[PDB]
RNA sequence: CCCAUAGUAGGCCUAAAAGCAGCCACCAAUUAAGAAAGCGUUCAAGCUCAACACCCACUACCUAAAAAAUCCCAAACAUAUA
């Protein structure tokens, strides 16, 4: 015979009003007069808001940089309004509306004039930046498994983690960042400017610590 | 097949009596015994037997007909 | 650089695994069959046969319409209960797929005379108040004459 | 047009009268000890029954249904 | 070891089941503390796919092999045997180890090219023509990526792509 | 047979092999589920 | 305690020795004995 | 619905015109031969949206075809 | 066991199996019986039928088939597995 | 081997489910219909009940008669003729113990609870349960008590019907 | 690696949807099986899985490869000691 153990009872976990994803426009409700410039910036380095949960237990954690246009937003919130159960699933936006104005001149024009029309308009998303976060009376499995099949379709690199997950992810990443056999350490050697290395690296690495390079993330640099 | 049972059909209705002719017996598909289980099974008639074969597909000689112990070879 | 180890861990001997806490299930399980080990005098272990349920529930229909029960334990939880009291002699008559018989009183006669109609149906043997006994030793049990005169002849 | 609709006019008396219905001294005590309205959850049966571990086994039962959702 | 005997007397197919000997380990040793055959003689990383008493020790008389139940090596262990017993009956190695065949070993056809170290099938790869460039040149590969733990004498690590 | 990068079964008969160097996905039952690997 | 090693009846070499003890207490008189037993016995039935 | 006797069965079916083209080809070879229909005017129905935009094709094609279609096809 | 029943069971007479319950070394021919003794290997064919005889001082699992064609396969199984048994009366049963 | 099949008592047509699967099988079907129906002729309700059939590879169907089912019985006793699509919100109508008491006791001498070891309690949990999943409600045994029931669920069903008629049509309406 | 009976055609527009068209409660019997976890179904049949009975290896390092025009390019060695 085998054990029998008990089922996850789910009776603190009440689903508000509106379950399904809210709709996102294109342009906001007022355009911007003002061209902005390309900031990348924006996308290059570690996230800083929308970090932790808030209300859910799943949420799709970014692995990248990139940039999210009305297409992406429409595609991700028809995939979860069509693919989720609206009685035991809800889901809340992580992040905002997009706003970043895109400059786009004509097709076949020389080079001068100025800058072209705003189009479209995007959100910067930097890594480690929650994109949308669903909870519910769910277990773990059916979650993870909608939830990567979008994160696969996203550009930058996406994964489905929860919160045990994420804890157990950061532990084991510090476990391997504190147990290191050859003390040699890139912050070390960054920050200490050793053999002249400070001409060819970058300012920005001094806090990146060698994880970043423009806007992937590599999580076996330690 | 449909028309057989179609023509059938209407004989029976009408009363018409008639007997069974079998063609074509130099082909490597002969079998009287399947054609008379199905009239038999899948229709609404009687057996019956008049004639027996000598040989089939490229056999055929000639016929018998049960009635006088006398076959008959075609020449 | 992974930490290499002098000693790998799949070549040292391995801690031993936790035992784990014995679920109710077993323990209702032991105390049933204690209960109609007790109680019931006749009990028969035959090899369960691997037909369909329409014959099963039948036989159930014509076994029961002489006022008798019937009840099988897995041999996980059985064995224990065989090794350890005194039926230590039928623990190799329970190694694969059986079905245990709970029938109160002895009418051995009606229940072989009514298994004996398939020939498929065979049976190790069992005890008869505390005598352990074999299919021909049930066989000719039941052609023993009747109860009043052989306790009345001496 | 065919359909079993078989409803008796039945008002306060007619289900009562037109069957032999036996009061409730001829009927046995225990045939009262049943369930009424709510079925019997995991807290309310001691592990020392067969229905607790019915009901577990039936509550891991939908839990595997319902994890064996999204796999081939 | 247990044997099938079938026998025909009278349309009467007599088959037997007659258990034979079979030797057992040494009764000594060098680490009883090992938990598989391998690691019980100190024969952890220290040997090759030339040996062909100890490759002969867990398979078949007919070219099979044996699960790990019935030998005893782990999971890392059992997958390294399994691949240089590859590697020996392909080198000429194990000439007793042959399957059984009825009369199929009747046209020679392409004769006994000699090979060492193989690591694929021989009729199954295909010929390289493009080669690629220079830097990402595409080469042969040979040895076992399992044997990479082994004791090294030449002050180099085995080069299994060149 | 059709090119398929991932390969995975699409019914039950399906029975994965490893022959001439690819991976293929035969099937009795079913055979519109013949599946090769590029 | 146990039980016994479970013998059979198509070969006749075994008996239990319990029922040769009572046979030899109980075979071995003239007839008053015989008398009392039946006696006892029939009392109760 | 559908209907029934001994032998076959009898399905009340409920087709519109339009889509009654090449039916009984299909039907006969769907049923080998002992198959039959009838047909009869029933009552009317809203349009589907393909036949909707088939429709008003084909009548723009009747009426002038140079607004769009055949316009653009030959300029 | 369902190679059994795919196979077929026409051209088989009548079986049966002898053990002992107290021994050691007869679960094999218990599974055999178990597994010969199903739903669709008994009802693919009703011109056939077992016979489960059980001895106490047989001390020997003796399984002896024959089929249509008058020949005689006897097996015992005292140190044979239950699948070896199952294949070798399949192929015997298949070839002729 | 075995064909499920419930059909009605008085009432076996040839041809709706029960004529394709026969045709096929190689049985006759008026055959068995007529059979059927000087089996059910003695029922002087034409309760419908469920026929279990075994058919030997000599083509020859037998037919055994049981007991018919527990929705019909429960529909009898309550006295409603359809069955609500809601449970607890929308209650079709009430039945005592007594009823559903009756119901087993009557129905405890079919094929599958006389073959069984199965006692009173079992079965009258069993139709309870049943009472549960279809959308009435069972009670200890009350006289005047289930006599208001129903004066009050008269006229609370009446209500429920008319409402959710007037519902059906405009559902029917917006179209 | 094996294995599957039943209270039923659980409640309803559509003729019915009988385990996969929608609603709150998704019951209930012997050891043990979901008023339905994956294909074929106007309304029924055909197949597996979870649950007994039965033994009980790893029951899974997650996914990370591609083909243009004169002809592909040096060759070779996994095993005598940094
Ligand atoms: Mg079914
Ligand atoms: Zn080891
Ligand atoms: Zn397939």
């Amino acid at each position: 015979v085998k054990t029998l153990l008990p089922v996850p009872s789910f009776e603190d976990v009440s689903i508000p009003e509106k379950p399904k994803l809210r709709f996102i426009e294109r342009a906001p409700l007022v355009p911007k007069v003002r061209r902005e410039p390309k900031n990348l910036s924006d996308i290059r380095g570690p996230s800083t808001e929308a970090t932790e949960f808030t209300e859910g237990n799943f949420a799709i954690l970014a692995l990248g940089g990139g940039y999210l246009h009305w297409g992406h937003f429409e595609m991700m919130r028809l995939t979860i309004n069509r693919s989720m159960d609206p009685k035991n699933m809800f889901a809340i936006w992580r992040v905002p509306a997009p706003f970043k104005p895109i400059t786009r001149k004509s097709v076949g024009h020389r080079m001068g004039g100025g800058k072209g029309a705003i189009d479209h308009y995007v959100t910067p998303v930097k890594a480690g930046r929650l994109v949308v976060e669903m909870g519910g009376r769910c277990e773990f499995e059916e979650v993870q498994g909608f939830l990567d099949q979008v994160a696969h379709k996203l550009p930058f690199a996406a994964k489905a983690v929860s919160r045990g997950t994420l804890e157990k992810m950061r532990k084991d990443q510090e476990e391997r960042e504190r147990n290191n056999q050859n003390p040699w350490t890139f912050e070390r050697i960054a920050t200490a400017n050793m053999l002249g290395i400070r001409k060819v690296l970058s300012p920005y690495d001094l806090t990146h610590k060698g994880k970043y390079w423009g806007k992937f993330y590599m999580p076996k640099r330690v | 097949q449909c028309q057989t049972m179609t023509v059938n059909r209407q004989m029976k209705r009408y009363n018409v009596p008639f007997l069974t002719f079998i063609n074509k017996l130099d082909r490597m598909g002969s079998n009287p015994a399947r054609a008379l289980q199905q009239m038999r099974s899948k229709l609404n008639h009687n057996a019956a037997f008049m004639q027996i074969p000598m040989g089939l597909e490229g056999n055929f000689k000639g016929i018998v007909d049960l009635i006088e112990e006398r076959a008959i070879y075609f020449d | 650089i992974p930490p290499k180890p002098a000693i790998h861990p799949s070549c040292l001997p391995s801690p031993p695994s936790p035992p784990q806490e014995e679920i109710g299930l077993i323990r209702l399980l032991r105390r049933e069959i204690a209960a109609v080990f007790q109680d019931n005098r006749m009990i028969a272990v035959c090899q369960n046969v691997a037909l369909s349920a329409e014959d099963k529930l039948l036989m159930r229909h014509q076994l029961r319409k002489h006022k008798i029960l019937m009840k099988v334990f897995p041999n996980q939880v059985l064995k224990p209960f065989l090794e350890d009291s005194k039926y230590q002699n039928l623990l190799p008559l329970f190694v694969g797929h059986n079905m245990l018989l709970v029938s109160e009183e002895p009418k051995v006669k009606e229940m072989v005379r009514i298994l004996r109609t398939v020939p498929f149906l065979p049976l190790l043997g069992g005890c008869i108040d505390d005598t352990i006994l074999s299919r021909q030793g049930f066989i000719n049990y039941s052609k023993l004459p009747s109860l009043p005169l052989v306790q009345g002849e001496l | 047009v065919q359909l079993t609709t078989y409803a008796m006019g039945v008002n306060i008396y007619k289900e009562g009268q037109d069957v032999p219905l036996k009061p409730d001294a001829e009927y046995p005590e225990w045939l009262f000890e049943m369930n009424l309205g709510p079925p019997k959850t995991l807290e309310e049966l001691d592990p020392e029954s067969r229905e607790y571990w019915r009901r577990l086994r039936k509550q891991n039962i939908w839990r595997h249904n319902r994890l064996s959702k999204n796999k081939r | 070891f247990r044997e099938v005997v079938e026998t025909q007397e009278g349309k009467t197919t007599i088959i037997e089941g007659r258990i034979t000997a079979t030797p057992k380990e040494s009764p000594n040793p060098p680490n009883p503390s090992g938990q598989c055959p391998i690691c019980r003689w100190n024969l952890k990383h220290k040997y090759n796919y030339d040996d062909v008493l100890l490759l002969s020790q867990f398979i078949r008389p007919h070219g099979g092999m044996l699960p790990r139940k019935i030998t005893g090596l782990c999971q890392e262990e059992h997958r390294k045997i399994e691949e240089c017993v590859k590697m020996a009956h392909r080198a000429g190695l194990l000439p007793n180890h042959r399957p059984r065949l009825p009369e199929g070993v009747v046209p020679k056809s392409k004769p006994q090219l000699n090979r060492y170290l193989t690591r694929w099938a021989p009729g199954s790869v295909k010929p390289i023509y493009k080669k690629g460039p220079r830097w990402n040149r595409v080469r042969m590969p040979v040895g076992s990526p399992l044997l990479r733990d082994n004791v090294c004498y030449s002050r180099t690590p085995w080069k299994l792509y060149h | 047979f059709k090119n398929k990068t991932v390969l995975k079964k699409r019914c039950k008969d399906c029975y994965l092999v490893k022959r001439r160097g690819r991976w293929y996905v035969y099937c009795k039952t079913h055979p519109r589920h013949k599946q090769r690997q590029m | 305690e146990a039980l016994a090693g479970a013998p059979l009846d198509n070969a006749p070499k075994e008996y239990p020795p319990k029922i040769q003890q009572l046979v030899q207490d109980i075979a071995s008189l003239t007839l008053l004995e015989i008398s009392d037993l039946n006696e006892l016995l029939k009392k109760t039935l | 619905g559908q209907d029934g006797v001994e032998d076959y069965f009898t399905l009340y079916a409920d087709v519109p015109l339009n889509d009654m083209f090449g039916y009984s080809t299909e039907l006969r070879s769907c049923t080998e031969g002992k198959g039959e229909y009838t047909m009869e005017y029933s009552r009317y129905q809203p349009c589907l949206p393909s036949t909707q935009e088939d429709v008003i094709n084909k009548y723009l094609e009747a009426t002038g075809q140079l607004p769009v279609k055949k316009g653009k096809a030959k300029n | 066991a369902a190679a059994l029943a795919r196979l077929g069971l026409r051209p088989v007479k009548q079986v049966r199996v002898q053990f002992c319950p107290f021994e050691k070394n007869v679960e094999s021919t218990r599974t055999f019986l178990q597994t010969v003794s199903s739903e669709k290997v008994r009802s693919t064919n009703l011109n056939c039928s077992v016979i489960a005889d059980v001895r106490h001082d047989g001390s020997e699992p003796c399984v002896d088939v024959l089929f249509g064609d008058g020949h005689r396969l006897i097996m015992r199984g005292a140190h044979l597995t239950a699948l070896e048994m199952l294949t070798a009366f399949a192929s015997h049963i298949r070839a002729r | 081997g075995v064909i499920r099949a419930i059909v009605r008592a008085g009432l076996a047509m040839p041809g709706p489910p029960l004529g394709p699967v026969l045709g096929q099988r190689g049985v006759s079907i008026n055959q068995f219909c007529k059979e059927f129906n000087e089996r059910t002729k003695d029922i002087k309700e034409g309760i419908p009940l469920p026929t279990k059939i075994l058919v030997k590879p000599d083509r020859t169907f037998e037919i055994k008669i049981g007991q018919p089912t527990v929705s019909y019985f429960l529909k009898a006793a309550a006295g409603i003729e359809k069955g609500a699509r809601q449970t607890g919100k929308e209650v079709a109508g009430l039945v005592t113990l007594k009823h559903v008491y009756e119901i087993a006791r009557i129905k405890a001498q079919d094929e599958a609870f006389a073959l069984q070891d199965v006692p009173l309690s079992s079965v009258v949990r069993s139709i309870i349960g049943s009472a549960r999943s279809l959308g009435i409600r069972v009670v200890k045994d009350l006289s005047s008590e289930e006599l208001a029931a129903f004066q009050k669920e008269r006229a609370i069903f009446l209500a429920a019907q008319k409402e959710a008629d007037l519902a059906a049509q405009e559902e029917a309406a917006k179209k």
